[PDB]
């Protein structure tokens, strides 16, 4: 928990445009703003799986 | 991990590439026969997959000669093999005798020519059962083969998905004596019994066989007929 | 993988590794470009003494099939000198029975059958073989074409076959084709095989090239390379 | 369980557990009737036709559909719009299954 | 393992015949609570040949097929049902050959 | 592929996303940002960097 | 403690029953083997039965 | 002979839009040889255009179930199965449309002998749906439920060849309406029936509305009522039953009992096709429940006269035998009195002290008794 | 399932068989989209070229092959399986025009190529030619004809018609699109097929990526359009 190191944000990455855009929209969307997702009155997506080479 | 291939029988039972070829066979589109008293009529059940294809292309129900009909339930590339196999073979006979070759005849040939691609062991064997059927001295016959080269004949049967609810409704429904229009009805009924119920002048693909001779019916008098036939 | 032995079969995923092992085992055979001019065809092949013990001219990978046809082959040599006799063979029989030269594109369609058909079976192996095909007509003009393993057969204006497929091409695109005539082209093909690995894996190379085109009359013959010499000369000034 | 393998029949016994009850794949009408029944908590434009991908088989489990669901209606959030259309099914479809596919009409 | 100074008796099995499969009807129904009027031959005459514990689901489900019509007692229907729910055991023909 | 059936369904996890290698803008994209703070001069063919990266 | 105790209150899943879509045979087949010995053991008993246990 | 087939329904249909009874009636008995000669595949069609179209022309009941007992005659002259089974299907609708008591039954009783048998498992519910509507109108209520059930396990295995999700939604909505527990779920069902009744079905559509609205009217949600009557398709398929709906929905959407008796005895003709008039009637003890008790709290702020039949609204000669008929039927403890105000609510309900010491006692005398015999027998 | 590990073509338990399966993708290994319109009196073909390369040429990389005077076709799948496939099909509609002395049919040559395409399968010992053909050709008495041949040797034919990698949304694209009964006046045609595979590929791109295959009553021979003609109907459907 406290052991997270210091880093740069998530314009370091790149090329891969797609999954971080979808990412934040699957995550930091339903727990900033759950009214969208409520609204329509559909369940949020709860667990994110990465995977590739 | 045996039976594998063609050339060996199995430690007890019986032939294991015969029997998966029924079972694709039976995995099929489902279709239904019935011998009346004055003639036969074969019915199929010919769903397009989207509303992209056309119905006046391929066709299910085909005639071998102006006197026989003959539907499937499998598998068209094999079907239209075994089927121009029947032609030339029912040619051949009308070039030997000068006289139309009877259907009986014609199920001695075609399961010699079914049997001979089930001897071993470098081909597999159809995925196709028949319906043979005609008019032939008067009395119709009705002739259903299979893939392991053997042949029965029928009063009525059916051949696809769910063939024995539609042979329990052959069996309860179906007797001995109808007429021809009598036949199309339980047979356009036991094909509705269960097939999708969206069932048009298309879905459905029927021949009959008079003893005037074959006869291929139209989508005009499908949809004269079929137009909530009960 | 697995699922990899024989070449009728197919994969999971839908592919044949027969053909694709065959392709990259011409991977590692020896570095074969080829390049056209405005009225001619010129071939090129880094060609390599195994130690003290060739003889220089002996078992030249440019053949030459027909009186303006002739090949670049890379890959397995002995592959190679069997598709060629196919090649003569084929060039034989149009030569006998319409009474003029082979057109180049219904030759390679004939050939690229030929190793289709040997792609096809499972008695026999895909070829390890990836060559050239070069032609020049008064009525035609050049043609170049190009066949892989398996059978896909298609023109180019440039290609390269062997280790440095991509690093020959990369600086062949920057060669301004169009407007020169082949004996430029000699010295260009010249300089493309001599940058590419003067010493670093192996000892030594050997040049050869072949030529074809409208100053030669429709004939097909390598280069008097001694005569001009034009490598030696550009290659000590191609080191700086 | 989901596994019927690590079971001791010592377990399986009349009297221990006399059923045996499995819940197996649906079929192209119970998939009909899973989605009249899910869908009728989104807002569903309604000339958008479920139907026509119950016609791809075959493969769905039940577990997929209310992901499906979750993939259109994101998307739909995406559009800023609480409107069902097809296109997010089509988006759904292509995310959610999940090789394989092609599907057939070969041999029936 | 066959060796005869080894093993002595090898005691066939066969299967339930007629009377049999009677008698096996017998007594893995008479301890239910039938219809007052039943039959068991026609019963009997149903089963091409089960297993032991077959008849006895045919039985136990029969009871069911009556409990679902709210009644405690067996008529013959019950078992008209429960031979057809023992039937998908084996049906599938295109299959003589042989 | 060697996960158990049992956590590949929905619900628990939800959407599949997937990464992959970088294409031909990706891959300038990545060497751009790791050709930032590296002491060198104005000549660099990235083109030819990405155009053997492969 | 049955690790509260039989969750006491209103800790359901909180889902219908017709919530669950098209399933005749599953539905009827566990209402006959838990929700019918619920109610109507006692005509259960009369036959001889013998419901499940689980 | 084919060109007289299409003769006799057009002939057949002269007589059904402009033709009277007793012609028509004289037609399906003059083309019985007519069946006897043409082709026996059609005879269906024919038996079904006359019969159903004869019937749907007016209420003749000397000649509905007569001619219904023709076809009886002659199903069972000719003696087909497949024919007869729709003329028993008719006959008991035509025994429904009277709401019989037990002869409907007792042809329920003959249609279970032939189609569980069968294999034409719609045509099982054809009747059986019909038959769970006969135990409501019995009010048979979990046969009713059993027979739903059954329709619901039957309908899982036929696509749609005719209409028949629609009628089996509606009456699954009226099996969830006599419970009283369910409404969203029935709201629900009642409008995937509107679904399936887009401009095919008008007969059922007319009070599909009039079923859907008294569902959202029992859903006590006003607003939607006035929302969906602002609907577009039910201003596509209004009429008086709207006013109906629009009136009563005001009625409820401001608690005007006045309103909602006016409005409501002012429709009773179409008030009457509600036989759930508990639920009007329960509106209005339902909301009279707390208006009893905003109206017995103010009886200690300042009553008036007459503390108990004066408080009230007092509307038209007598307001009450309501009031006082739920202090006689029902109970809140709240006792009369003609001179307090507050009409006194006080009970003391704990006194279990004496119940179970009374209770201990009625068996310590048994006790007792059951000693007797041994203090009687061990002493002589 | 396999279980039997379908290394030859057999029957697998229930009860498919898994190469020919495989070979529906072979096509999917091509890389390549095909779309056939069939609407009035005209037909036409469009499919994209993937070339990266300006060392490679552009007039031998067309999949449009012309079989005969009347009939063209476009291939997608691996290069060499449609190749030989045209050559057998040129050289059976020679037969054709040979032994019976006219010009063949379209569906006659579909049925003889699916007759061919199932005796590679029917006997074994032979790779079956992953590579899907896509048919035009004009018929007098019939109008204008599309068809479609299977690896599987299943042919088929119809109006609106699409085969290679991303064809499950345009299927889904012309069922939506051929609902409507509206008349098809050839440059309705052109731009429905140029829409259709600029939605499915959603690049709205240069006239030198696509061929365009055209045949119509008026000219029945088989005909290949141009740069310049191919830039007019794009920029007369830019709006």
């Amino acid at each position: 928990s406290h052991e997270d190191p210091g880093n740069v944000s998530y314009s370091e990455i790149g090329g891969l445009s797609e999954q971080i855009r979808e990412l934040r929209e699957v995550i930091e969307l339903p727990l900033t703003n759950p009214e969208l997702f409520q609204r329509v009155g559909i369940i949020p997506p709860k667990g994110c799986l990465l995977y590739g080479p | 991990g045996y039976s594998f291939s063609l050339t060996t029988f199995s430690p007890s039972g019986k032939l294991v590439q015969i029997e998966y070829a029924l079972a694709a066979v039976a995995g099929g589109a489902p279709s239904v026969g019935i011998k009346a008293a004055n003639g036969v009529v074969l019915a199929t059940e010919k769903k397009q997959k989207s509303i992209l294809y056309d119905e006046r292309s391929v066709h299910k129900v085909e005639p071998i000669t102006k006197h026989i009909g003959l539907v499937y339930s499998g598998m068209g590339p094999d079907y239209r093999v075994l089927v121009h196999r029947a032609r030339k073979l029912a040619q051949q006979y009308y070039l030997v005798y000068q006289e139309p070759i009877p259907t009986a005849q014609l199920v001695q040939r075609v399961a010699s020519v079914m049997q001979e691609y089930t001897q071993s062991g470098g081909v597999r064997p159809f995925g196709v059962s028949l319906l043979i059927c005609g008019w032939n001295e008067g009395r119709p016959y009705l002739f259903q083969s299979d893939p392991s080269g053997a042949y029965f004949a029928w009063k009525a049967t059916a051949m696809g998905k769910n063939y024995v609810n539609g042979k329990t409704f052959l069996e309860k429904r179906y007797n001995e004596d109808l007429e021809l229009e009598d036949a199309i009805h339980t047979a356009i009924l036991t094909l509705k019994e269960s097939f999708e119920g969206q069932m048009t002048e298309d879905n459905i693909e029927v021949g009959i066989c008079n003893e005037a001779g074959f006869r291929r019916l139209t989508p005009t008098e499908v949809k004269d007929y079929l137009a909530a036939i009960a | 993988t697995g699922y990899d032995l024989s070449a009728s079969t197919f994969s999971p995923d839908g592919r044949v590794f027969q053909v694709e092992y065959a392709m990259k085992a011409v991977e590692n055979s020896s570095t074969a470009i080829g390049i056209r001019c405005k009225d001619g065809v010129v071939f090129g092949v880094e060609k390599l003494v195994l130690s003290k013990l060739y003889e220089e001219g002996s078992n030249k990978r440019l053949f030459n099939v027909d009186r303006h046809v002739g090949m670049a082959v890379a890959g397995l040599l002995a592959d190679a000198r069997s598709l060629a006799d196919i090649a003569r063979e084929e060039a034989s029989n149009f030569r006998s029975n319409f009474g003029y030269n082979i057109p180049l594109k219904h030759l390679a369609d004939r050939v690229a059958m030929y190793v289709h058909a040997y792609t096809l079976y499972s008695a026999v192996r895909p070829f390890g073989c990836s060559f050239m095909l070069g032609s020049y007509s008064v009525n035609d003009g050049a043609q170049l074409y190009m066949i892989d393993p398996s059978g896909v057969s298609y023109g180019y204006w440039g290609c390269a076959i062997g280790k440095a497929r991509q690093a020959a091409k990369t600086e062949i695109e920057k060669l301004q084709m169009k407007e020169m005539t082949c004996r430029d082209i000699v010295k260009e093909v010249a300089k493309i095989i001599y940058i590419v690995h003067d010493e670093v894996k192996d000892k030594a190379f050997e040049l050869e090239l072949s030529w074809v085109g409208e100053l030669t009359n429709g004939r097909h013959e390598i280069v008097p390379k001694d005569i001009r010499e034009e490598a030696e000369k550009y290659a000590k000034e191609s080191l700086k | 369980t989901n596994r019927a393998d690590t079971l001791d029949p010592a377990l399986l016994r009349p009297g221990r557990l006399d059923r045996k009850i499995e819940f197996p794949l649906p079929d192209r009408r119970q998939k009909r009737l899973i989605f009249s029944t899910i869908t009728s908590k989104m807002n569903l434009s309604e000339e958008v036709d479920l139907e026509d991908y119950v016609a791809r088989p075959d493969k769905i489990s039940g577990a997929d559909i209310n992901s499906i669901c979750q993939e259109s209606g994101m998307l739909a959030v995406r559009e800023n719009r609480y409107i069902v259309l097809a296109k997010d099914f089509e988006k759904a479809y292509k995310t959610v299954i999940k090789k394989d596919e092609q599907e057939h009409e070969f041999y029936k | 393992l066959l060796r005869p100074g080894r093993i002595d008796r090898k005691i066939e099995f066969p299967p339930p015949n007629e009377e049999a499969r009677l008698d096996i009807l017998k007594i893995h129904s008479r301890k239910m609570n039938l219809t007052r009027g039943i039959n068991l031959r026609k019963i009997a005459e149903l089963m091409p040949g089960a297993s032991g514990a077959e008849v006895k689901g045919v039985c136990t489900e029969a009871g069911m097929y009556a409990l679902r019509e709210r009644r405690v007692h067996v008529t013959q229907e019950d078992f008209e049902m429960a031979v057809a729910k023992v039937m998908q055991k084996d049906s599938e023909k295109n299959m003589s050959i042989k | 592929d060697t996960l158990d059936p049992a956590l590949l369904r929905p619900g628990r996890l939800d959407r599949k996303i997937h990464i992959d290698l970088p294409n031909e803008q990706a891959r300038l994209d990545i060497l751009k940002i790791h050709a930032g703070p590296i002491t060198k001069h104005g000549e660099i063919d990235y083109e030819a960097i990405v155009k053997l990266s492969d | 403690d049955s690790s509260i105790m039989m969750l006491t209150s209103d800790q359901k899943p909180d889902v219908m029953y017709a919530d669950i879509g098209g399933m005749d045979i599953q539905k009827q087949e566990v209402r006959e083997a838990v929700e019918l010995p619920l109610t109507h053991f006692e005509l259960y008993k009369q036959i001889g039965i013998d419901p499940p246990r689980g | 002979v084919q060109v007289k087939e299409q003769s006799i329904l057009e002939l057949g249909s002269l007589l059904a839009k402009t033709g009277q009874a007793a012609e028509l009636g004289g037609l399906l008995k003059y083309v019985r040889p007519f069946l006897n000669s043409i082709s026996k595949a059609k005879a269906a069609r024919l038996v079904r255009s006359l019969l159903d179209l004869f019937l749907d022309m007016e209420a003749a009941t000397g000649q509905e179930v007569e001619l219904c007992l023709e076809c009886i005659e002659w199903a069972k002259s000719e003696k087909r199965t497949f024919l007869r089974q729709a003329l028993e299907a008719r006959l008991v609708s035509l025994y429904f449309d009277t709401k019989r008591y037990q002869e409907a039954l007792h042809l329920g009783s003959q249609l279970l002998r032939e189609l569980k048998k069968m294999d034409d498992k719609a045509l099982l519910v054809e009747v059986q749906l019909l038959e769970s509507k006969t135990y409501h109108a019995l009010s048979n209520l979990p046969k009713a439920r059993a027979a739903l059930t059954s329709a619901r396990t039957t309908a899982n295995a036929i696509y749609c060849p005719p209409k028949l999700q629609a009628t089996l939604d509606m009456q699954s909505g009226i099996i969830h309406a006599a419970e009283e527990k369910d409404w969203k779920t029935a709201y629900s069902y009642f409008y995937e029936a509107f679904e399936g009744y887009d401009s095919i079905d008008s007969p059922k559509a007319i009070t599909s509305l009039k079923y859907m609205l008294l569902c959202k009217i029992m859903l006590n949600t006003p607003e939607d009522v006035q929302a969906l009557v602002s609907g577009k398709l039910a201003l596509r398929y209004a009429g008086r039953q709207t006013e109906a709906l629009k009136c009563v929905a005001q009625a409820s959407k401001n608690r005007s009992l006045a309103d909602f008796e006016k409005a409501l005895t002012d429709y009773r003709a179409e008030l009457r096709d509600d036989p759930i008039i508990s639920t009007h009637l329960a509106k209005l003890y339902d909301n009279l429940l707390e208006q009893n008790l905003i109206r017995v709290i103010e009886p200690f702020s300042r009553v008036q006269i007459e503390h108990i039949s004066s408080l009230i609204k007092l509307s038209k000669a007598d307001v009450e035998r309501k009031l006082s008929q739920m202090i006689l039927d029902k109970k809140f403890h709240g006792i009369l009195d003609q001179g307090e105000g507050v009409l006194i609510i006080f009970d003391e309900p704990p006194v279990d002290k004496t119940y179970e010491a009374a209770l201990e006692t009625i068996q310590n005398m048994s006790k007792v008794v059951d000693s007797l015999y041994n203090k009687a027998k061990k002493l002589t | 399932s396999a279980g039997f590990d379908r290394h030859i073509t057999i029957f697998s338990p229930e009860g498919r068989l898994y190469q020919v399966e495989y070979a529906f993708k072979a096509i999917n290994q091509g890389g390549l989209t095909s779309v056939a319109v069939r609407g009035k009196d005209c037909a036409v073909i469009v499919t994209q070229k993937k070339v990266p390369d300006k060392l490679l040429d552009s007039s031998t990389v067309t999949h449009l092959f012309k079989i005969t005077e009347n009939i063209g076709c476009v291939m997608t799948g691996m290069t060499a399986d449609s190749r030989s496939q045209v050559q057998r099909a040129r050289y059976e509609a020679a037969n054709w025009k040979y032994k019976y002395g006219y010009e063949i049919p379209v569906d006659m040559l579909c049925k003889r190529i699916a007759d061919i395409s199932q005796v590679y399968t029917q006997n074994a010992e032979m790779r079956p030619l992953g590579c899907c053909m896509i048919l035009i050709g004009i018929d007098e008495e019939q109008g204008p004809q599309v068809y479609k041949c299977d690896p599987a040797g299943y042919y088929c034919g119809f109006k609106a018609t699409a085969a290679g990698v991303k064809q499950t949304e345009s299927t889904s694209f012309l069922e939506k699109k051929v609902k409507k009964k509206f008349d098809w006046t050839f440059e309705q045609t052109v731009e429905t097929a140029i829409t259709c595979l600029s939605t499915v590929l959603s690049i709205d791109f240069k006239p030198s990526e696509i061929e365009v295959g055209v045949v119509t009553v008026e000219n029945p021979k088989f005909r290949i359009l141009t740069e310049a003609e191919i830039d007019a109907h794009l920029v007369a459907l830019a709006e």
